[PDB]
């Protein structure tokens, strides 16, 4: 109650407002919340301020994974799949147009009942002819 | 998905 007017900024305990690297969202906090800090393959997209967190992306050759990027994944090229061991290349009926995620199966056309109109790649699925 | 290492970095502030 007392401590309801202390505002986003600060915390209580007397409205101490927060401590360097600390930041509090809302008013009425009994404490302030350390800051992410975005270290090596993390960039720093939002610097830390006493009312919002730090915000990271990643650095070039790396891409974002997780709610608010808690992860920095290798990028591969179009025709690649990224593994354990690296990038390797799309193994033969399978393909990949992006520069993360995994190789996917061509389309299958007899299936649906159609010829390969166009034959796939590694970065490109095949399309079919109804 | 891969195991964090040397292609994915994992921020322990998040993780
Ligand atoms: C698909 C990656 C994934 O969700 N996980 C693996 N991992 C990594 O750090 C990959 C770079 C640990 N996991 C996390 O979710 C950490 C934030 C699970
Ligand atoms: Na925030």
């Amino acid at each position: 109650d007392p401590c309801s007017n202390c505002p986003a900024g600060t915390f209580c305990d007397i409205c101490s407002p927060c401590p360097p690297n600390s930041f509090s969202s809302a008013g009425g906090q009994r404490t302030c919340d350390i800051c992410r800090q975005c270290k090596g393959v993390f960039r720093t997209r939002k610097e830390c301020s006493s009312t919002s967190n730090a915000e990271c992306d990643c650095t070039p050759g790396f891409h974002c994974l997780g709610a608010g990027c808690s992860m920095c994944e290798q990028d591969c090229k179009q025709g690649q799949e990224l593994t354990k061991k690296g990038c390797k290349d799309c193994s033969f009926g399978t393909f990949n147009d992006q520069k993360r995620g995994i190789c996917r199966p061509w389309t299958d056309c007899s299936l649906d009942g159609k010829s390969v109109l166009v034959d796939g790649t590694k970065e490109r699925d095949v399309v079919c002819g109804p | 998905c891969i195991e964090e290492g040397q292609y994915c970095f994992a921020d322990p502030y998040l993780c």
